[PDB]
């Protein structure tokens, strides 16, 4: 378990291994035991994270022998295990750079996240609660459009790579069946049966709705199963706060499953059987490829080095709160100006221009009246 | 002397489809110096719970006494909201509440599917159409969250704090944690939350430090308030639970019926600034939320946001 930089330089033991692939994201919680690598370590059967052991965005793998499969976890801000340098950083070393500095997390997530469904078979998010997170219906509305623009480029940087076919021409294996997963939280604690048929009847339906899921299996950037779970819930349990485990048991000294619904979409990817969601009155043909190791790193190697990639990404939530900014006070502007020793009179406007508009660039704005007044006399 | 009335239930002060509804000045007063308290949460956080115990209502009451109506099994095991709309409530100590309809919540979303941008776009815009609301005509907002960090929420009330009509009033603002565990009371990591909640609203411009410190409400015993560079205000509420043999677990934190009645007490014990630029009283305070209301649906800064997305 290493990071992907340091993978993919690099195998002879495995080189040929009909395997697949599993991307992890998502929110966290602040917490010990993240709610990723515990996911790992529960199916593996083994400890594979040990317990107590510029950027804030990475990803690291892991590589199953005894069942074939290879794992990513992309670590990004919304965690908060790197959330936390980046506020600590920030307390050591203003209301703008701030913004280009959140901002640009933002952005490097993003690309960081459509680098795992171009190479990705299965991929399931987690969020701590139920009631996902709407949010996600513009984060996959946004990103197609990111997709389309860069596609083109990813293409020819997997040109001369022994994939196959239709990998060359849509730069995915297959197109990716997501999942989710959901902490109980301490809820309800059958009961979950009806819940897990409920958020299925939402996700379609909102995704649906937004035109993200549409009966083209190609087209979609992810799928969604019509037959299968497509859901699973963790329920609570004492292995989490460990120090909590022995006060219990010192207090007695002194007086589906996870793997199973994983394993069922796993064993048709292994089994060459594939993925084919498209029943939108009509069905169509999804392509397909089930790679091994050293075919698998030889796209994505070329394909994680990529000047070309911040073409499309500096011009496709941070970037509609500039608009809603600039706009706002670029349109006081002239009111102010145009309504207005004169350090009394010239403040006199300035009152005004803070009732006027602002946002989060109005403090550089503001220059232009000032010059604008200090260059008039 | 007598008394004016007596409220056992809360009303609505907002249809479920935006709406004024003028069902409340038969319980209000020509008095002045009023408080008011909102609230802004996600869909299942515990935000109708809270209002309640700190209205009327304590934890030995049963949820089916609760003013505020939560959340029934009959709708957590297929995904629901209780609220929808705002609702309003007064105290014997003349103190005003206002429960409110979930913020990105996906249940009233997908009611909308079964019945003008699309809807993903008209329900951020209520949110921003209500918690602008809240900004404009409240002294304390609490902000409740079921865990900890979700930057969607962080990176929506600045939306907020820039989208009221109008040196300028900007509401005091609590953060919340619901459904605490043992962890979040070491304070190893309470430490981490002051810090990360500081630098993600240092320029946020509302009133979220230098007050409600729960520090010095005897939460912690032994830790001295130079302990935190920077004490935002911020609570933390938990989940409801021959000698030797007897004894209990270590929970590891306060009971639930101690902190409740901590927060019930800073809260009742706030500030009431002043609103508009004319003291008000509780009669005023009613047509001047109407006027804003009416202000807030047809505006202009956002009519510009919306055409933004
Ligand atoms: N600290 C807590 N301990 C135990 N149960 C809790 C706690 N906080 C909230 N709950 C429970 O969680 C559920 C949330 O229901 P509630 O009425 O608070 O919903 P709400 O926040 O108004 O949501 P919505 O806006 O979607 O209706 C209730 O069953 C409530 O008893
Ligand atoms: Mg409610």
């Amino acid at each position: 378990p290493v990071s992907l930089r340091d993978l993919l330089m690099g195998e002879p033991p495995w080189r040929e291994d009909e395997i697949c692939v599993v991307g992890i994201f998502g929110k966290t919680a602040l917490r010990l035991n993240s709610e990723k690598f515990s996911l790992v370590n529960t199916v593996c059967d083994r400890q594979v994270f040990p317990l107590f052991r510029q950027d804030y965005s990475l990803l690291q793998a892991y590589y199953s022998q005894e069942s074939k499969v290879l794992y990513l976890l992309l670590t990004s801000i919304c965690d908060n295990s790197q959330l936390l340098r980046a506020c600590r950083a920030l307390q050591s070393g203003p209301h703008a750079e701030a913004h280009e500095f959140w901002k640009h997390q933002e952005k490097l997530q993003c690309l960081s996240l459509l680098y795992l469904f171009s190479v990705c078979h299965i991929l399931l998010l987690v969020h701590p609660t139920c009631s996902f997170d709407i949010t996600y219906d513009r984060v996959f509305r946004a990103l197609d459009g990111l997709r389309q623009k860069v596609l083109p480029l990813l293409k020819t940087a997997i040109k001369d790579c022994p994939v196959g076919k239709d990998w060359k021409l849509n730069c995915r294996p297959c197109p990716p069946r997501l999942l989710f997963l959901f902490q109980l939280n301490g809820a309800l604690k059958s009961p979950k049966r009806r819940l897990q048929h409920a958020l299925e009847d939402q996700i379609y339906r909102i995704f649906r709705k937004s035109r993200v899921l549409t009966n083209q299996s190609i087209n979609c950037l992810f799928t969604v199963p019509a037959n299968q779970a497509f859901v699973y819930i963790v329920p609570g349990s004492q292995e989490e706060d460990p120090v909590g485990m022995l006060l219990d048991q010192l207090r007695s000294h002194c007086t589906f499953t996870l793997r199973e619904f994983l394993w069922q979409h796993v064993e048709l990817v292994l089994s060459k059987k594939g993925f084919d969601d498209s029943v939108g009155r009509n069905p169509q043909p999804s392509h397909f490829e089930l790679p091994t190791y050293q075919k698998w790193i030889s796209a994505a190697s070329k394909l994680y080095e990529v000047s070309k990639i911040l073409s499309s990404i500096k011009v496709l939530f941070l970037d509609i709160d500039t608009k809603f900014s600039e706009n706002r006070c670029q349109k006081a502007l002239p009111m102010a100006h145009s309504a207005y020793v004169h350090k009394n009179q010239l403040a006199q406007a300035l009152r005004v221009y803070s009732q006027h508009a602002r946002g989060p660039a109005f403090h550089k704005y503001a220059m232009q009246l000032h010059e604008d007044c200090y260059k008039f006399w | 002397l007598l008394p004016p009335e007596r409220m056992k239930h809360s009303i609505k002060l907002v249809d479920d489809q935006m709406n004024w509804c003028d069902s409340a000045i038969e319980y209000l007063l020509d008095q002045t110096d009023v408080l008011v308290v909102g609230v802004l949460g996600l869909q299942g956080t515990g935000k109708s719970m809270v209002m309640s115990l700190l209205s009327a209502n304590t934890p030995e009451e049963d949820q089916r006494t609760y003013v505020f109506r939560a959340q029934s099994a009959e709708m957590k095991e297929r995904g629901g909201n209780q609220t929808s709309g705002i609702d309003f409530f007064i105290t014997q100590e003349r103190i005003v509440f206002l429960d409110t309809q979930p913020i990105l919540s996906p249940s009233i979303l997908d009611h909308l599917i079964n019945n003008y941008n699309l809807p993903h776009t008209y329900v951020e815009m209520q949110s921003l159409q209500i918690a602008a609301f809240l900004f404009t005509v409240c002294h304390v907002v609490i902000v409740v969250q079921d865990w900890f960090t979700d930057l969607s929420l962080y990176r929506f009330l600045q939306t907020a704090e820039m989208v009221k009509p109008s040196t300028e009033y900007y509401p005091h603002l609590v953060f919340l944690q619901n459904k605490a565990r043992r962890e979040d009371f070491c304070p190893r990591k309470l430490r981490q939350m002051h810090l990360m909640i500081d630098q993600l609203m240092a320029h946020s411009h509302l009133r979220y430090k230098g007050t409600l410190s729960m520090l010095q409400c005897n939460v912690f015993p032994g830790l001295p308030p130079d302990f935190l560079d920077s004490e935002v205000n911020l609570f933390l509420v938990p989940f409801m639970d021959p000698l030797f043999s007897l004894l209990p677990g270590y929970r590891g934190h306060p009971s639930f019926q101690s902190l409740v009645s901590k927060l019930r007490s800073q809260v009742m014990s706030m500030a009431r600034p002043q609103l508009s630029h004319t003291i008000l009283t509780e009669k005023n305070w009613f047509h001047y939320a109407a006027r804003i209301w009416d202000g807030v649906r047809k505006s202009s800064a956002l009519a510009e946001y919306s055409r933004l997305l």
